[PDB]
């Protein structure tokens, strides 16, 4: 039998399909380790990425890498909006939204990548005495500065959403195959999702560098 | 006459109503509900007394 | 000339807005805005048909067409494949994708992340004085 | 424990005090841009020196970004080279 | 610490810091890179820059037709947009030189 | 000087503090101290000057040693004339530096003296009731400590406006 | 004041011989304990006036303000607040009842001390009319005012002091 | 200090009583319209800015 | 430092001192705060002079910023801090 | 593949330090018109206090030049890839299909590999300038009035001290429910949750 | 022509007159 | 004279004697130390 109703299974599966698809075609992202939708009928879904000790955190973060991460995070919400419609979007894609907004604020207020604010430093990550591993140090801004920064943050997020929509729309067949595989099997690993995506004509994003 | 003070008293006289003599209060606060009610009853009082 | 019955209206709306008997819990202004969006989503069939297909796949009846149609015609999909004249555009910054360019920034956050229509509809639900609300939207006041 | 120092929300958002944040911010931004512009204007007339010194520094040696897992000052060979390049170009 | 021979270094640099790159056809880019690379790699112990009062103070290191008097201090390649057909200026001419002893 | 801070002494050799105290930075201290001592001399009933020094112990300030009389206000009395005179004398140095060395080449050397003057004007208005529109009422509190704050107030914003306007016009007169 | 209403006590002994920690002194004749169980309105008004008298006398004789006022207004202001909020004698609102008041706490909470002194002239003797709070789970504290109500209440305090 | 102070026009009080877009500087990117960058009295941009620099400048009005 | 506080006469009503003693303390405190700044042996490593605290904060800490324009925070961008 | 990525990375890394040392040498040994000397580039707090309290504006501008030389050098040497990315193939700025290919390359930011600044340089710059503004009262002396004085913005009006001083336990008992309210309504228990 | 990626910007604010009095009092 | 009559804090405060704005500088390094 199936404790879970149909429409919930559909929604969660479309979310995970979108997120895994875009994490696959994006240059220099981590590799998927597992994708499961309601394992053991526990109401939950996720997409694990393989953790490595090879990543050296001392290496700097380019701008291209940060924008790629932002797009990967908005992927699942955009997939839901595209397949099922706005009126059926739930609030399950909230942590991804939080991390996308965090990246977009740090690019503007902490690395001076905004052409209008300039090279002024207004955020500072910091590590806790060891909840969470980190918090931030902020600065009191005026209304002028805050509005000028909010304009740019909004532009970045809107552009990221548009790029995610295109990267999904040009891979409609691979998206369909992947969500059907999730709807019938319940759980997939990295090799199997790679194979499902390759056997359907997936289109990788370029890498200009 | 030198035994007088000039200690300013803000809510004295005409300043006993909503603005309370604060010039900037209407640029910072929306007008409350009971203040609107008081304005309404005062306006009807002093606007039917010309007929009363 | 277009002919519309109960079923198509219900399906289009349930795709675009959600549950259809909560007009009071969300205010009449939100409902009027959603009605404007829905009316614009009709009046050309390339979108109406996709909305009906999405609805019928979600409900999952006997006629679930195994997926909705893609948002892009199979022509532009080829014009962006690696053997296409537009592949390079997939490699530009996030600055080449922005759909909004504003050179005057307003003192209010409502005017930044909302459309003019939405602002003129929603600005009465703000927590500001009347002299402030009278400064947002169409300068007619 | 609410906030009680509301002062203005009619054409801006202000709280009691703050008077001193617009002056501060405009000063900071102006001075940083002036400094960056002077740097650009100087380096814009010395591009050949940059190309030459870069060629030499590459062929001497440098710490690759991925080889180093765990340059605040110049060595002595590199100082000879910089002084000479400034004398020639 | 890793090193590289001179040929690889002048191949990494490329058309290093010319101010009029981004406008140059790839063939001219390749040729300029190779020729200046041989100059910098073979003659490196005696290559100097030509005296500056002979060419570089008259403003001949970057010449623009839409600004023959340098009232934009040599940023005319970026401040002035390209004139359209029939306008006063078509067609615009830009030159960039490098002279060594 | 007590940690990574520092910035006042000027003869130790390390990066923060130069060795011979540049002469352009000594002319300014001389102007500062000359103005302050001149103002303290022409003010009636002020304390009396015993010694005037420039950069003692190499610190980047002046110093004037004032001797007073303990049989006139016996460690307890403070009239209004004395307070106004002190405000004027503490602003004299800033004014002289600005008048002589131009308004743009002033330094932070007189930044504590400024705060002292302000402090007096605060107590005269919010703690002793020498203000005209504020009248005789006590407003300040000392925050019990051990962003640093020394005083504390809970007066409404419309009274804080008036109190600060009075402080500012006192400082302007001085 | 004693010769206009009859509430204040009689003066006993004036002295400007520096003795102990103070430089000057003024002693009053205490009444029976029956006098100090209550605190009416007139008695508190007189206490306020007596608090202000010292500084205002120095200013009217010397012709110039001093820091003597500093020690009066402080005391006075405290009493004036108690006159408006806690006891409710003023006219703040039409009657004297405000929406907020600050009731004292017992001196057991403090990390106390012990000395060989008698009871203070008034301020520790007029503290006999208070009834502090003792148990913690029956303490009442209304919600703090709103900086537009606080304006009018502190204005009432100012009116009392100026009168 | 009674009687001293500053007058509202700036004076002490004792006790009792357009850019020139002529030459090549007029052919820059927008050069006269409302979108042009703020200039100096002689036609140069404000802080020596140039449309090359990697940060924008703020119009006065 | 081996172990004044006015918070006893505000909230706990202790008031165990004669009026002349309190007045004398106030007189000496105002005079000390105002006129003993930079005076030998009388105005020294003393925490009762606000100008000494201003100087230490001026040469030791980094510049402090003003309050913020956000709500649900205390005055700066922070919450209320622990009581104990 | 990896070859070109390594080329870009190495070019950026080298041009950074080349420009940094070129500006150091120029400012120290050539603006002065005995022995060639170099700087040490680290700004203490003692140094920041000295510079901001006793030096003029031009000295501070020289220090900032020293800080930003490396980024400006990286800027002057990067290839704008938009040209080739739009040439070798041909509402958004990538939607315009006209505008002679040179005037098309300015519709948005250039595609430079090394964008953004380092955070240490930004910290140093802003700290230096903030000290100059907030500690050296020139051109505006009236802003000292709000100095070490609080105004009691967000809190309960009159609150007595706490056990370390007064053995009274009511403020802490209310603070605990304050924290409950925060966790249950506003923030959650980890960054990213809608609520608890 | 068309746009440029580096156009100047501006922020519009409307302050009352009492506010301008206040900010001009502390601008000295 | 009576120049102290025409002192105006709006248009800048300045004295009679001619602007001793003399100055000099070595490098940033030889001035820090």
């Amino acid at each position: 039998p199936d404790p879970i109703p149909p429409q919930l299974r559909r929604a969660v599966s479309v979310y995970e399909a979108g997120k895994a698809l875009l994490a696959y075609i994006t240059p220099d992202y981590e590799e998927i380790a597992r994708v499961s939708v309601c394992p053991l009928n526990v109401l939950t879904g996720f997409t694990l990425f393989v953790e490595d000790e090879d990543k050296n955190v001392n290496a700097i973060l380019t701008r291209s890498e940060l924008e790629g991460r932002m797009v990967v995070h908005l992927a699942g919400r955009c997939a839901e909006k595209l397949v099922m419609g706005e009126g059926q979007m739930t609030g399950m894609g909230s942590p991804d939204l939080f991390h996308a907004n965090l990246i977009a604020r740090e690019m503007i207020m902490s690395m001076g990548m905004g052409r209008r604010t300039g090279p002024i430093d207004l955020l500072r990550v910091a590590a806790t005495s060891e909840g969470d591993p980190f918090y931030y140090h902020t600065t009191d801004m005026s209304t002028e500065q805050a509005r000028v920064a909010l304009a740019e943050v909004v532009e970045l997020l809107d552009a990221a959403e548009a790029k995610a929509m295109y990267g999904l729309a040009i891979n409609w067949r691979a998206l369909q195959a992947l969500t059907q595989a999730l709807l019938d099997r319940g759980t997939i690993t990295g090799k199997e999702v790679a194979h499902i995506l390759e056997s359907n004509g997936v289109i990788h994003f370029p890498d200009p560098y | 006459a030198a035994a007088k003070l000039d200690m300013t008293i803000f809510t004295e006289g005409a300043n006993s109503r909503w603005p309370y003599g604060i010039e900037w209060l209407d640029d910072a606060y929306p007008k409350p509900y009971w203040v609107q009610q008081q304005e309404a009853e005062a306006a009807e009082a002093q606007a039917k007394q010309p007929a009363a | 000339e277009l002919r519309l019955d109960d079923a198509t209206l219900a399906a289009v709306s349930r795709t675009l807005m959600g549950r259809l008997d909560v007009v009071d819990l969300i205010g009449r202004n939100t409902a009027v805005e959603a009605a404007e969006r829905v009316r614009d989503a009709l009046l050309h069939p390339e979108t109406r048909e996709r909305l009906l297909a999405m609805r019928r796949w979600v409900e999952g009846g006997p006629g679930a067409p195994e997926f909705p149609p893609s948002p892009l015609s199979p022509e532009q999909t080829a014009a962006m494949s690696p053997s296409g004249p537009l592949y390079g555009n997939l490699a530009l910054n996030l600055d080449w994708w922005r759909r909004r360019q504003d050179n005057v920034i307003s003192w209010s956050a409502m005017e930044i992340l909302m459309s003019r229509r939405q602002v003129d509809l929603y600005k009465q639900d703000a927590d500001m004085t009347e002299g402030a609300i009278a400064k947002l939207g169409p300068p007619p006041a | 424990p609410k906030r009680r120092r509301w002062l203005l929300n009619n054409g801006s958002w202000n709280f009691w005090f703050n008077f001193d944040k617009l002056y501060s911010e405009e000063i900071v931004t102006t001075w940083i841009l002036e400094s960056l512009i002077q740097t650009y204007k100087y380096l814009h007339k010395n591009t050949e020196l940059l190309d030459f010194v870069t060629n030499k520094f590459i062929t001497l040696g440098y710490i690759a970004p991925e080889n180093a897992n765990l340059q605040s000052e110049l060595l002595s060979t590199k100082e000879i080279i910089l002084t000479n390049s400034f004398k020639r170009f | 610490t890793e090193s590289y021979p001179a040929a690889v270094a002048n191949d990494i640099i490329g058309m290093g810091s010319w101010r009029l790159k981004d406008d140059v056809d790839p063939v001219i880019e390749f040729l300029v890179a190779r020729l200046e690379g041989c100059w910098r790699e073979i003659l490196d112990t005696d290559l100097c820059l030509y005296p500056r009062e002979k060419w570089k103070e008259q403003g001949w290191d970057l010449v623009d037709s839409m600004d023959p008097h340098q009232e934009l201090e040599g940023f005319s390649y970026a401040d002035i947009p390209d004139p359209a057909k029939g306008e006063a200026g078509y067609p615009r001419l830009q030159l960039e030189n490098r002279v060594y002893c | 000087t007590a940690g990574d801070g520092g910035g006042l002494v000027g003869g130790e050799g390390v990066e923060g503090s130069p060795d011979p105290i540049p002469p352009q930075l000594r002319r300014a201290v001389s102007v500062y101290e000359a103005g302050k001592a001149l103002l303290a001399y022409i003010t009636p009933d002020y304390e009396e000057i015993a010694r005037v020094s420039v950069c003692p112990l190499n610190v980047l300030t002046g110093f004037t040693l004032f001797v007073e009389d303990e049989d006139k206000n016996v460690n307890a009395i403070l009239t209004r004339s004395e307070l106004e005179g002190r405000m004027v004398v503490h602003l004299a140095g800033r004014c002289a530096e600005k008048l002589v060395m131009g308004e743009g080449q002033m330094t932070g050397m007189g930044s504590p003296d400024l705060f002292h003057a302000n402090l007096i004007a605060r107590e005269m208005i919010m703690s002793m009731g020498m203000g005209r529109r504020t009248g005789p009422i006590d407003l300040l509190r000392v925050a019990a400590t051990s962003p640093f704050y020394y005083h504390t107030t809970d007066m409404s914003t419309e009274q804080a406006r008036v109190a600060l306007a009075e402080v500012v016009e006192l400082l302007d007169a001085a | 004041l004693r010769d206009r209403y009859g509430r204040v006590e009689l003066v006993e002994r004036v002295s400007i011989q520096p003795k102990g920690r103070a430089y000057s002194r003024t002693m009053f004749q205490r009444g029976t304990d029956e006098e100090y169980q209550l605190m009416t309105r007139g008695r508190l008004l007189d206490r306020i006036r007596l608090a202000l008298a010292g500084g205002f006398a120095v200013r009217t004789a010397l012709g110039e303000e001093t820091n003597f006022t500093a020690a009066d207004i402080k005391r006075a202001t405290r009493m004036a607040k108690k006159y408006v909020f806690y006891y409710g004698f003023s006219e703040a609102g039409g009657a004297g009842i405000t929406t907020w008041a600050n009731q004292p706490y017992s001196g057991d909470f403090v990390i106390g001390q012990q000395r060989a002194r008698k009871v203070v002239s008034t301020d520790a003797m007029d503290a006999f009319a208070d009834w502090p709070t003792v148990s913690e789970d029956f303490r009442f504290d209304a919600p703090s005012p709103s900086d537009v109500t606080w304006h009018r209440y502190t204005d009432e305090v100012r009116r009392v002091l100026k009168g | 200090t009674t009687g001293f102070g500053w007058d509202p026009d700036g004076s002490l009080r004792y006790p009792f009583k357009t850019p020139d877009l002529s030459g090549a500087r007029g052919k820059t990117w927008f050069a006269g319209t409302a979108y042009d960058a703020p200039r100096n009295a002689d036609g140069t941009f404000k802080h020596g800015w140039h449309w090359n620099m990697p940060f924008s400048v703020k119009t006065e009005l | 430092r081996r172990p004044n506080g006015s918070f006893k006469e505000d909230f706990f009503g202790s008031q165990r001192d004669e009026v002349h003693e309190k007045n004398q303390v106030v007189y000496q405190l105002t005079r000390h705060a105002i006129t003993h700044y930079k005076k030998p042996f009388k105005g020294d490593y003393s925490l009762a002079i606000p100008t000494n605290l201003y100087v230490t904060d001026l040469f030791l800490k980094l510049p402090t910023q003003s309050i913020s324009n956000l709500t649900n925070v205390e005055n700066h961008n922070l919450s209320i801090k622990n009581k104990i | 593949k990896k070859s070109f990525k390594k080329k870009y990375k190495d070019k950026a890394i080298i041009y950074y330090e080349v420009g940094k040392f070129v500006l150091n040498y120029f400012l120290n040994n050539q603006l002065t018109q005995d022995i060639t000397i170099f700087g040490n580039d680290f700004l203490n707090l003692k140094t920041i206090n000295y510079l901001s309290l006793y030096n003029s504006k031009n000295k501070i501008l020289l220090q900032l030049m020293l800080i930003f030389g490396g980024k400006i050098s990286q800027l002057l040497s990067s290839k704008n890839l938009v040209k080739s990315l739009k040439q070798a193939s041909i509402g958004m700025p990538l939607g315009q299909t006209h505008l002679l290919p040179k005037a098309l390359s300015v519709l948005a930011k250039p595609m430079i590999f090394s964008d953004g600044y380092n955070n240490q340089n930004l910290k140093t710059a802003t700290t230096l300038l903030l000290s100059f503004i907030h500690k050296r009262y020139l051109y505006r002396k009236n802003l000292i009035v709000p100095k070490l004085l609080s105004f009691a913005d967000g809190n309960i009006l009159d609150e007595p001290p706490s056990p370390p001083f007064s053995s009274l336990l009511i403020p802490a008992k209310r603070f605990e429910n304050y924290k409950r309210f925060f966790r249950d309504t506003l923030t959650g228990d980890k960054m990213g949750q809608r609520k608890s | 022509h068309g746009w440029h990626w580096n156009m100047p910007f501006s922020v519009k604010t409307e302050l009352p007159d009492w506010y301008k009095k206040e900010v001009e009092r502390y601008s000295y | 004279s009576n120049w102290w009559a025409s002192i105006n804090r709006k248009t800048g405060i300045r004295g009679p004697d001619p602007a001793p704005a003399e100055e000099h500088t070595n490098g940033p390094a030889r001035d820090i130390i």
